């Protein structure tokens, strides 16, 4: 009957039925294999357990996050997802609902055809329609022109639209955020002697990194006062009873954002590809694109940005020029607050692929 | 459709065992019997559990509803065994009231997580019958 | 044709049949052969007296416990045992029965192989699986989740284990307890000036620490209470009439357990090495093992313990964490109501070992 709008989110997949409202089910995925040995007679235990369950328990699995860089590494685990959620969470068969499955704005050859094919054989879903991610916040935002910015662990993105055209030339794939700000919060988090470093101890980093990080108004004067003595020291309770004092690299870690020099790795500050895209557009759009600036994807959950990077911007950027930033409350659900009006556009159910036409025309289509 | 009715049924089991605890040495021979009732109540969902799925069709499905059936067993015969302790200890009194106490607290658990996997056999119940 | 749930006790062999209450046969386990020339003609009198006529025949004997630091010291005396109970206790056929036994968490190679063999050749039991003590009393503790403490004389353990996947880094065999703490007992039962030097002199001091001794609340204060001259002092009745009044030695002994320096083993009090046990297991679930900790084995009857070990352990614990140790009554019996539990569970009858997989199979794998 009704459409299920399914978000193959990066973290955190999101579910949740055609609007209006919320995904049903938003969960951080994660399939772990059991890492020690089994006592319990039965001995009636699940192979691998998947998310929600390998979260709770966590440690005595090993977890492995599916999609790796936005690259589904193994479908296997994926069609374990896809299963999963629909029977035992989403509790529906997928040949009942015509599904809308999203995909990121730049992935390689055959990621989305490999999907797509197994999709349709193993779930024979009868219709579909397959969307570029940040396209989806766009109608979520209902904003006629902008630079879409859709940030997730571990891969973020930069897409220029205007009414009603896209800008291929100035389209940016950025692999850095958020798993490796992950990986390099816990490199900090050796430094205040706490070393949570196995991939399952990851995920309260991850947690920390929720809750606990901060944006400042400038770093180097943060940085100032962080050499005085007043407490940006922030205390998160550890589930062994711990106690986690963390100050300087509290704002240190989103710094990144603006320079990735603290990873060092060879791309340029959200400052930069801000510009540069925008100097990678017509004169006239550079006008419109300018106040029409859109973050995303949940990462970007930090308070002082965006207006350091609105400061950071309003430097390099041409005076008088009219900057503004586009900031949603709850930027996760921005999505699939997306793709809940999409797949409710009437006629375009006949621009959404059925399995009949799919049978009929193979991959080809897809593109 | 006895899972949805068993299920309810280990809810009222249950509710009523949560205030049998809360009474007396009266309810002594009712907690024995109690924890028998529930007993034949796991012994129906555990074979109802190997019915459905030999009629079940996917692989994965009938896998991970084998996996969560063959653990019920063990917590039922468990739940008989320390039952049968803990009622022949009662009426002596050397032992302390608040090891006394603990006893009752420890099988609460143990009913607590005998119905917790009651509750996760029930969802992939559920869930299978869409299959 | 019914099970035979058979424990290896340390102390205190335990052996009854499949449930519901208890092992109808208990026994400390003795062999004694007999010191004293034999007068009476002929004279018609076993070589070696078992329990119970070598424990009323104490002294005309030498008594040998067979289980030395916990291993058969010789098989000539087990097997004894082993058809001493079987026929001359229980009265049952060894190829009747579908025997379960049990053995320790750690021991070394290849006294379980061996013992297994013999066990086969020798009274050519149908079918056996072996166990590790610490794992039956969490079926009879009716936990999966918890640091278990298994102490009879003279072998302690220590086995970490979760929902159920056990941490073998984490498990520890202590030799300390219990048949030191006789042992260092009838050392300072020297004190009161009354001798108990032989081999079944030993047994009365059993006796007495069974009986007479008691656990503290804290060491120094204890040692202080006890120079207060009030009544502290219990009169034991000794086999010739003797009053033997002790108190200081009455909490001193026990409190051994929380500190070996006074027997002087290097070995560190269990409170320690359950720290360093719970500190060597992962952080997640650091939290459930924190209120999951069962002791065990019929020593750990004193009624200092559990909440002494609680107070000691919670000076060192993490702050506001809650913790809970205590186990049932009765714990020499809480093994043997384990074994019940697990023999019972079809189908893994058929995880246990078969006469015609040992003649295909051989003693290989049995670990
Ligand atoms: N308050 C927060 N602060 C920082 N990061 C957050 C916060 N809340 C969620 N996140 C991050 O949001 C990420 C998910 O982004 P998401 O919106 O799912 O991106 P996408 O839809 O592109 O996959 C998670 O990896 C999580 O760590
Ligand atoms: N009341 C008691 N106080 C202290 N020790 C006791 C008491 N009753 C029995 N014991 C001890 O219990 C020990 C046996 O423990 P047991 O349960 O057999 O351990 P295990 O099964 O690990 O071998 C004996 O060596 C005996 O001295
Ligand atoms: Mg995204
Ligand atoms: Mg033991």
């Amino acid at each position: 009957t009704t459409a299920l709008v399914c978000d193959n989110g990066s973290g955190l997949v999101k579910a949740g039925f055609a609007g209006d409202d919320a995904p049903r089910a938003v969960f951080p995925s994660i399939v772990g294999r059991p890492r020690h040995q089994g006592v319990m007679v039965g001995m009636g235990q699940k192979d691998s357990y998947v998310g929600d369950e390998a979260q709770s328990k966590r440690g005595i699995l090993t977890l492995k996050y599916p999609i790796e860089h936005g690259i589904i590494t193994n479908w296997d685990d994926m069609e374990k997802i896809w299963h999963h959620t629909f029977y035992n969470e989403l509790r529906v068969a997928p040949e009942e609902h015509p599904t809308l499955l999203t995909e990121a704005p730049l992935n390689p050859k055959a990621n989305r055809e490999k999907m797509t094919q197994i999709m349709f054989e193993t779930f024979n879903v009868p219709a579909m329609y397959v969307a570029i991610q940040a396209v989806l916040s766009l109608y979520a935002s209902g904003r006629t022109t902008g630079i879409v910015l859709d940030s997730g662990d571990g891969v973020t993105h930069n897409v220029p639209i205007y009414e009603g055209y896209a800008l291929p030339h100035a389209i940016m794939r950025l692999d850095l955020a958020g798993r490796d700000l992950t990986d390099y919060l816990m490199k900090i988090l050796t430094e205040r002697g706490y070393s949570f470093v196995t991939t399952a101890e990851r995920e309260i980093v991850r947690d920390i990194k929720e809750k606990l990080c901060y944006v400042a108004l400038d770093f180097e004067n943060e940085m100032a006062t962080a050499a005085s003595s007043s407490s940006l020291e922030k205390s998160y309770e550890l589930p062994d009873g711990q106690v986690i004092t963390i100050g300087n690299e509290r704002f240190r870690c989103p710094e990144t954002l603006f320079q990735p020099s603290f990873i060092g790795m060879e791309s340029a500050g959200i400052h930069e590809t801000t510009y540069n895209s925008i100097m990678k557009c017509d004169i006239d759009i550079r006008k419109d694109l300018y106040a029409n600036n859109v973050m995303s994807g949940g990462t970007t959950m930090y308070p002082g940005i965006a207006d350091r990077m609105q400061k950071e911007i309003t430097a390099l950027a041409p005076s008088t020029m009219k900057i503004k930033i586009i900031a949603p409350p709850e930027r996760k659900y921005s999505v699939w607050i997306g793709g809940s009006i999409l797949a409710s556009l009437s006629t375009f159910q006949q621009m959404w692929i059925t399995k009949q036409e799919y049978d009929e025309a193979g991959p080809s289509i897809v593109h | 459709n006895d899972i949805i009715a068993a299920a309810k049924r280990m809810a009222l089991l249950m509710a009523e065992m949560s205030r049998l605890v809360r009474g007396g040495s009266g309810n002594k021979r009712a907690l024995i019997q109690c924890a028998k009732d529930i007993a034949k109540a796991s012994d129906e969902v555990t074979r109802l559990a190997k019915e459905v799925a030999k009629q079940c069709t996917d692989k994965r499905i009938r896998t991970n509803l084998l996996q969560v059936c063959e653990r019920i067993p063990t917590i039922s015969t468990q739940l008989k065994i320390l039952s049968t302790v803990k009622a022949t200890m009662l009426g002596r009194t050397n032992i302390s009231d608040e090891e006394s106490e603990q006893a009752t607290e420890m099988l609460v658990h143990n009913a607590q997580n005998l119905m917790q996997s009651v509750k996760e056999t029930v969802r992939e119940a559920e869930a299978a019958s869409i299959k």
